[PDB]
């Protein structure tokens, strides 16, 4: 109202720096939805090679 | 919207179609790839089990309400 | 600065101006970073750690943020210490108690400013700790005579335990499991009886307490799987190659044939001891060490229930439970004693299987399953319902209780302030200070909550001045409100300890002066 001035910027910066990393995410596997989504292929560190439409495998 | 997107169709019209449909009468009514528009969904036999919506659902507003509560973040080793 | 060195290489050296500037930044440094997570509305934090392999954790507890940070200066590692502590002492207040000593040194730099000896404002707080403890004990009501009394003072001490932590969205569905787990313990502080099984998957709100007992092993091949009015021995034994016979002897036969006769003799020996256990007139065996593919087809012979390699804690935990004696040597089947459950049979949850124990003898032990969505989550909710189940075990050990809420500071604040007024010198400006330290942990519930804390701290002064002993916030509409109708009640112990520790370790570092650092040692690992 009159008063309760909010002297640290701190938090809202935090939250608004998490909605934009975990909305980030959403839109990286947006496009393997649906019975017409494609695949990804992953390449390990170690040469492993991967080829998935699974959500919890990407 | 993301299913008919993935498909080539115009997101805006579908989604705008469906929520009409869906406001006059019959709730079966959805995507329907193989046609391209907007049809009856049990004509075309494809359905899913309950526990699959519920339990998406549930696990999503959970998560949210628990990121709702940090507000700092500090390394520590 | 003498011309003369001293100190080797390395070494540094601070002193009074310097000195008590060090110590002072350090501590006000820990209070105000933990302030954010005190009272019903704080936040949590996020510890990640590049050292322990990127590991990650949320969590508002007091005492495990600070010591995962990785202090360095010399007096904030004293802050850190007695957090520790009080967390292994009663395990709560571990946020109230940094707040409050680190509040006690932020009024003790601003008293040295006006130049008074450290030496004085010592003197002068510890006759303001001593009224302020006295107060506080007249203030304690005492119940137990009366269980229905009783175990309202249960539910709300539990409830207000869960207020500040994650739990708080279901409050009532955790606070009868909290007073239930701890009320079948019987009066024994044996903590360790009560196993929090985590596993991930489901709703928060499916976690519940087993009416019997769980057990996360697997039953031997070819073996009946369900049993009713189960007769249980519980043994500690060997029985994968039990011929460490302890001495030092050897087999030296001429032939081959005399060979094969001392092997036969090696399962004669097995099969005489499964006789002797199948003495006792068991139908279900426990043991805290292996089986073997042979003994294991003995009993599958015999109709009998194996389960092996239960550790130490997963056996005394089914002593209790089920009334059985941990027997050995097996010679004496009259002075053993067996355990007694109505049915035994095996369960799925999540996807893992557990062995169920229901209708048991005793029940003196008991088991809790929690669910969630994110290892997060799991471990934040374990974690919050480890305060609740201390707390109430400290209150059945000594059950009087203190208001909650502010209604319990604001008291002893005016006790000091009373013997403030009739103390001669500059002893009654230190008691002073004391006053506005604690009244500062009310101020700062307010301050999270966005309520205007000066007007509301302001109107609980006049209160308590004017005889209203029991005034205090309330959260739900920022308003003021009477403990004794809503509820908020508190330990008398945990109050006592926070006091206590507090006032100690703003003694302890005020009276340091002088700060030398060794040279430290350089980095060279294997
Ligand atoms: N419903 C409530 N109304 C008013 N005060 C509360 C309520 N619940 C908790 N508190 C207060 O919050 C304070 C801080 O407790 P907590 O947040 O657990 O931190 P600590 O680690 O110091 O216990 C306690 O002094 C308690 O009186
Ligand atoms: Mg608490």
């Amino acid at each position: 109202g009159k008063g309760a001035y909010q002297d640290r910027d701190k938090p809202a910066q935090i939250r608004f720096s998490n909605i934009s990393a975990a909305k980030a995410v959403a839109d990286a596997i947006r496009t393997s939805l649906g019975p017409k989504g494609m695949d990804k292929m992953i390449q390990d560190g170690k040469g492993d090679v991967t080829i998935t439409n699974d959500g919890a495998t990407i | 919207s993301t299913l008919a997107e993935n498909a080539g169709l115009n997101p805006i019209s579908t989604v705008t179609e469906l929520r009409n449909r869906h406001a006059q009468g019959e709730k079966t009514a959805g995507i329907n790839v193989r046609k391209g528009g907007i049809s009856n969904i049990l004509e075309e036999l494809v359905v899913q089990p309950l526990l699959v919506s519920v339990s998406a659902l549930t696990l999503a507003t959970e998560t949210v309400r628990s990121i709702l509560k940090i507000d700092d973040v500090v390394n520590t080793r | 600065l003498a011309p003369v060195n001293i100190f080797k290489a390395g070494a540094d050296e601070e002193r009074a101006e310097t000195a008590r500037l060090t110590s002072f930044i350090g501590a006000i440094a820990i209070g105000d970073l933990v302030k954010s997570t005190l009272g019903p509305k704080g936040m949590d934090k996020i510890l990640l750690s590049s050292g322990r392999d990127a590991s990650l954790m949320v969590t508002n507890d007091g005492a495990t943020i600070l010591k995962n940070i990785g202090v360095d200066n010399p007096a904030a590692k004293v802050l850190v210490d007695m957090s520790r502590v009080q967390d292994d002492e009663v395990g709560d207040g571990t946020t109230s108690v940094t707040v409050l000593a680190a509040e006690l040194l932020r009024e003790a730099e601003s008293l040295i400013a006006k130049k008074i000896h450290p030496q004085t404002i010592i003197a002068g707080w510890r006759e303001a700790t001593k009224a302020a403890r006295e107060a506080l004990l007249s203030s304690a009501v005492d119940h137990g005579s009366d269980e229905v009394k009783f175990r309202q003072d249960l539910m709300n001490i539990a409830g207000t335990t869960l207020s500040s932590k994650l739990l708080t969205h279901h409050k009532d569905h955790f606070t009868k499991l909290a007073v239930e787990a701890v009320l079948r313990l019987k009066g024994s502080g044996n903590l360790e009886a009560i196993h929090i099984i985590k596993k991930l998957g489901g709703s928060l709100a499916d976690s519940y307490l087993d009416e019997g007992f769980l057990l996360d092993k697997k039953i031997g091949v070819n073996q009946p799987k369900r049993i009713e009015n189960a007769k249980i021995l519980i043994a500690n034994t060997g029985m994968d190659t039990d011929k460490i016979k302890i001495f030092g002897s050897r087999v030296r036969v001429d032939s081959t044939a005399k060979v094969a006769e001392i092997e036969h003799a090696e399962k004669e020996k097995m099969k005489e001891k499964v006789e002797r256990i199948l003495k006792h007139g068991i139908n279900c065996f426990i043991n805290r060490q292996l089986i073997y593919n042979y003994p294991e087809q003995l009993f599958g012979a015999a109709g009998v229930m194996a389960i092996e390699h239960a550790d130490f804690a997963g056996v005394e935990r089914l002593a209790l439970v089920t009334g059985g004696e941990i027997a050995s040597t097996f010679d004496h089947p009259e002075l053993v004693k067996l355990g007694s459950c109505k049915l035994i049979e095996e369960v799925m949850i999540g996807e893992d299987k557990l062995i169920h124990f229901s209708g048991v003898a005793l029940g003196e032990a008991c088991t809790i399953v929690l669910r969630g969505a994110t290892q997060q989550i799991l471990d934040e909710a374990e974690r919050s319902l480890h305060d609740a189940l201390c707390v109430l075990a400290q209150t059945v050990k000594d059950s009087r209780t203190v208001y909650g809420g502010g209604c319990s500071e604001m008291l002893m604040a005016h006790a000091v302030t009373q013997l403030a007024n009739r103390t001669p010198g500059k002893e009654a400006v230190a008691m002073e200070s004391y006053a506005k330290a604690l009244r500062m942990l009310p101020t700062i519930i307010a301050d999270n909550a966005g309520y205007d804390s000066a007007d509301l701290v302001a109107q609980l002064r006049a209160a308590h001045s004017e005889g209203n002993t029991t005034a205090g916030l309330d959260m739900r509409e920022g308003t003021i409100g009477d403990m004794a109708i809503l509820g908020i009640t508190e330990s008398f112990q945990v109050k006592r300890q926070v006091l206590l520790s507090a006032a100690e370790a703003a003694e302890v570092i005020l009276r340091v002066d002088n700060i030398i650092k060794a040279a430290p040692r350089k980095r060279v690992p294997d």
